């Protein structure tokens, strides 16, 4: 079939019964770095099963007036489990990801979500309203952490770029009439074979409700949204002591 | 498979029958906790209601992986997701869902298939586990199972707000027992006559 | 030595990238085949599912009755070279006789192509680019006349000493490349290679260059990519005394040998700052035009 | 609902290693379980009673 | 799939143990070969280096002039079976008519062989052992006479209900093994297998059985190995009324089919507690005897 | 040669010029667990280069009246680096070790050290002096940590066992006249394929001065002793959240 799926990796498993296939980012699977492309000389580590597993980060509430949220990678995991420990202890980093978004409702609820992956998603500021002020986004806005951050101008995605063209990026829709989950597989996206896991963020994940949630009075009003994700083919290098940030 | 008594709170005769299932209902969407139980089949607790547990009460040492199957008995119009975790031995009870995901877990989605299987793998330092009990012999502990809300229990207008879940337990094909002994409980008070 | 089964049969180390898609030649547009009516159940190409994230693949032959057209329209003009290998203005340097901007007869211009909207919008459709360049220097007075003046251009790579005055010793150019040209001559034109420490220039960089506490003073580091800092371009009027004519210099850039990766949405707001995607918050305008009603034109 | 035990195994749910299980099943047979003596009756023969 | 050189050529997974030494048969003592004088420089077997940690390997033939002896002395008596397959006392159970120790005519004896010094010193030369056992029960009155009494022994594996009285229902022994024997009969003798959840019994265990805070009350857990807890041995006098004779029971254990690992130094202090290597701190005595001076005998 | 050596593993290297060969514990090299001996079903992790490296724990002063010290394994490393993180996050553990002891002096100093490895080194108490008290060693004595602990009765090794027979265990001597370092390689010693790294300690390391330090007034009086060690062929299993102790 196609509507039913089960994803198993490491010591975790995700089952679903309202799937909509699986999107592979740019038609490419995650992979390790080859010997002709690597530039550092020390032997990298590949912890395998202890880091390649599904992590559930947090839950958000979908309301009739919600605007949207974004998460930054791998900032969400820089402080979770063995993956977070390895990312703190090492200088270099390289991995892909497997994202699963959970959101379920009844057959009498309606609404649509756009789930997209935008690499190098630099967040711009409002520049003081008039535009004569040279401002930069603060820490809680550029690197919100594992708790996410809410969009202020979802029509421009806080960067002056229209949301109507966000579908050129790897994406899936969560339409409550049809499905209740989304899966996007992202390979490693960078111009360098290895990069820092703490200073640099590779991509950002966007969840914006295009069609407002609506239901009749009496039905369940609490509709949560959940994010689950698993690193794939992780490598680390340049071992030293741990650094907090 | 035989029914497992996760809800072994009630004791009076007028309410003995709801030890066979436990409820789910709509929550505030914050990853709330539903139930916990241990994974020892021959120990006092929920497992005493199973044939596997009763038979393992006759043997001191066991070895193998177990399985638990949960059946949802809500209305056809009810949806939801749950996180079912197994915590390997040595760790305390998880305080929240974020800590509980770090063990072995499965995400359960309600659909046309009512049931899911949680497999409790054989993770131990010894080849066999002797039967532990209260005191210093708990060094052969097995671990914990806890069930957390993933999204919510959402129901439309006109369908019940509370649904019950039935759990079934068994052993896998690598399960084995050893060192036959007498059972702990004696079902006789005086002279049987 | 590998002896355990989970290491023998392991898939760790696969460095090759599994590609689901392959490139096929397409010199012209695709032809149209003959089609006829169809009246049957179970086979419906009109109905799709946009939730999956894939573009709908219903064609002409499956929806309406069509004739055969031998399409011979070329696709040669939409290539990356055809789109990008056109010169455009990227910087201006002003050398007035009196003023506060460049009062000494020399100027330093940091090389970046995000200073002008026409070029910036075209180049920011993508995230990474790797290309060669061709720079042209057109010099004239504010009234536009050409005068007998001798100028010197110098390319200063990062780490080299920047000139501080018109009589600085850096103008000996023992190692830096330089161009001596007169205004009466045709514009100067030089070719520049790909100079990045990385494999591509990235116009967007979601990160900071250094560790530490990210306070107010250490906040401009966001989006600052050190790998796009390609040095300085220095100009001066050759002579020990002050010049006679005020001069304006315009720089034009033409790309070639281009490769691009990761397309992104085009900008729809007015630009405010360089290397900074900020937008006027209180003056947000729609992408397109508007109309009175949805049922009328 | 069908009445059959679930047949998902270890290899289908989590990532596992190869274990060469050599644990015998000889002790759970019917003879091994039942061929043990136990008390079934008492007969009392008092002098007076 | 392995594609990178450091994974292809990796040595991870080698499960086989590289052994530098091999076992060679030695049924008798080693013979002595003929030797003669040697007067040369550079070849000195007398001088050694004890720092390395290896026993000196100079032999008879390299130091003094020796004859040829055909040694035929057997080494059969020093094997593990020959050393350990001898019975010795390990426990006593007292069944007095009146008293406070076992006043009800029944007793429970937890099975452990560290209760008596003769056996304990022999068994604690090693760290791990795997063996079979042979238990013998010698019963007599305090004056040593044999009397017509019927007893019951029961083996209670861990997890089984321990009897609490002489009329307890656990004595139905539907599953537990039991022995009915009379004092006029020869002593009872049974054979017991290897019962550990692990591959060997360990007489020393540097650890605690459970996690948590290690406070004063939770301090006895040190050295307590759950894998050496093999259950209880229960005795009683068969009857509904009180017995007529006070009885004493001595248990003798004989090992067989023995394997041992990791030798350790022998004990040189007096024992104080069971499963506890404590020693009298203020009364430490030397290992051996002493003498007045080093230059005299 | 034999007196000069260099040990390199991971990203660390130890050189010496006064070696005395290398002792291999019980004539066996450390190795991984085989498929016929393993009992747990999940796939263990083998982090490789990030944990197999030389760790320098601390430095002790050798005086004319010192009695000795002992260290417990792997309690010394349960809280150091990536190895400590993996040992905290996982339930099971399996590894060997490579111990190097540094102690150097001049040609005018004298003294001898006995460096030995005793498995399952259970520490006994003085039982209240008279011996009628049932005492047990406290936490700082049974599990001293990475700082070590000092012997109170070195003639009995705090267990009622004579030190004259400690040479039946894998050992080396540090005699200042000849050498200034010692190396012992220990395979995995246990009756179980895997065991806990926090509750159970496999062996203990003993350093007792048999010959007292002596020198003439004017020479350097501060003679330190240093312990360096590297895990070998490490495995971990049973991943859950981290536990402090
Ligand atoms: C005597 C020769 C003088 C002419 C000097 C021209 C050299 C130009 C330097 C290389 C320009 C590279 C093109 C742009 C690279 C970076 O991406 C931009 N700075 C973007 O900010
Ligand atoms: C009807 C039969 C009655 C006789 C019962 C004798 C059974 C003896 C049980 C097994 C004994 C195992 C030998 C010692 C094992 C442990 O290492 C010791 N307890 C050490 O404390």
């Amino acid at each position: 079939s196609d509507r039913v799926a089960q994803l198993t990796i490491g010591n975790s498993t995700i089952t679903t019964q309202e799937a909509a296939n699986i999107i592979v980012g740019y038609g490419e699977w995650p992979s390790y770095c080859s010997d002709s492309d690597a530039t550092a000389v020390d032997k990298p580590t590949r912890p395998d099963v202890s880091v390649n597993r599904f992590y559930t980060l947090d839950t958000k509430l979908w309301e009739k007036s919600s605007k949207g949220w974004y998460w930054k990678f791998p900032d969400v995991l820089t402080e979770t489990g063995v993956f977070g420990q390895n990312a703190q202890f090492h200088y270099l980093y390289r991995s892909g990801f497997c994202i699963h978004v959970q959101c379920n409702a009844s057959k009498f609820h309606q609404g649509a979500l756009l789930v997209a992956v935008l690499p190098e998603y630099v967040i711009g500021s409002v520049a003081g309203g008039t535009g004569t002020e040279d401002t930069h986004p603060p820490y809680k806005q550029t690197q919100p952490g594992a708790d996410g951050f809410e969009l202020q101008h979802p029509y421009v995605l806080d960067a002056g770029i229209p949301i109507s063209q966000l579908t050129v990026c790897p994406h899936q829709w969560i339409n409550l009439r049809t499905n209740n989950c989304a899966t996007i597989i992202v390979p490693y996206i960078n111009a360098l074979p290895f990069d820092s896991a703490l200073n640099h963020c590779n991509f950002g994940l966007l969840v914006v409700p295009i069609s407002p949630l609506d239901y009749d009075q009496g039905a369940t009003p609490v509709i949560p949204i959940t994010i689950t994700l698993a690193p794939m083919c992780s490598e680390f290098a340049g071992l030293r002591q741990a650094v907090t940030q | 498979e035989t029914i497992l008594e996760v809800n072994n709170v009630p004791t009076n005769a007028t309410s003995l029958m709801e030890r066979l299932r436990f409820p789910v209902s709509a929550q505030a969407g914050k990853g709330e906790l539903c139930a916990v139980f241990r994974a020892d089949p021959g120990r006092s607790g929920p497992w005493q209601s199973t044939l596997l547990g009763q038979l393992c009460g006759y043997y001191t040492q066991w070895s193998g992986s177990l399985e638990v199957t949960f059946m949802f008995t809500g209305s056809f119009m009810a949806t939801g997701k749950m996180l079912i975790a197994y915590t390997p031995p040595g760790g305390p009870l998880p305080k929240d869902r974020a800590t509980a995901m770090l063990g072995t877990h499965v995400i359960w989605d309600f659909g046309l298939q009512s049931s899911v299987t949680l497999v409790i793998p054989w993770i131990s330092n010894t080849h066999y586990r002797a039967h532990a009990r209260d005191g210093v012999f708990d060094y052969y502990t097995t671990g914990l199972v806890s069930i957390w809300y993933q999204t919510n229990y959402v129901v439309p207008i006109g369908a019940p707000n509370t649904a019950y879940i039935i759990a079934l337990a068994a052993a896998q094909k690598n399960f084995t027992m050893k060192l036959c002994k007498d059972a702990s409980d004696i079902l006789q008070t005086g002279t049987i006559q | 030595g590998d002896r355990v089964a989970d290491v023998i049969e392991s898939s760790i180390g696969d460095s090759v990238s599994r590609a689901l898609t392959r490139a096929l030649p397409a010199p012209t547009g695709q032809d149209t085949q003959v089609s006829s009516h169809r009246l049957d159940t179970g086979k419906v190409p009109a109905l799709q599912a946009a939730e999956i994230g894939a573009s709908s693949n219903a064609s002409d032959e499956s929806m309406i009755e069509t004739r055969c057209v031998l399409n011979s329209h070329s696709t040669a003009e939409t290539t990356l070279d055809s789109f990008f290998s056109r010169a455009g203005l990227v910087g201006e340097i002003d050398l007035p006789l009196e003023g506060t901007t460049n009062p000494n007869g020399y100027a330093n211009w940091d090389i970046d192509i995000t200073g002008y909207a026409q070029m910036r919008r075209k180049v920011e459709l993508f995230t990474y680019m790797r290309f060669d360049a061709e720079f042209t220097f057109v010099a004239c007075t504010p009234t536009g006349q050409v005068v007998p003046q001798l100028l010197q251009y110098m390319f200063v790579p990062p780490g080299a000493p920047e000139p501080d005055s018109r009589e600085s010793l850096a103008w000996q150019t023992a190692t830096n490349p330089s161009v001596f040209v007169k205004l009466s001559d045709p514009p100067a034109q030089v070719s520049v290679p790909f100079m990045s420490p990385a494999s591509a220039y990235q116009w967007f960089y979601d990160g900071y260059p250094t560790f530490g506490e990210h306070k107010q003073e250490k906040d401009l580091e966001y989006g600052a990519c050190p790998n796009n800092m390609m040095g300085t371009f220095s100009v001066r009027t050759v002579g020990t005394s002050k010049s006679k004519y005020p001069l304006v210099i315009r720089i034009y850039m033409r790309m070639k040998h281009v490769r691009a990766w990761i397309p992104r949405p085009m900008r729809n707001q007015n630009y405010l700052f360089k290397a900074n995607p900020n937008y006027a918050g209180n003056f947000i305008k729609p992408t397109g035009a508007s109309r009175t009603a949805i049922t009328t034109l």
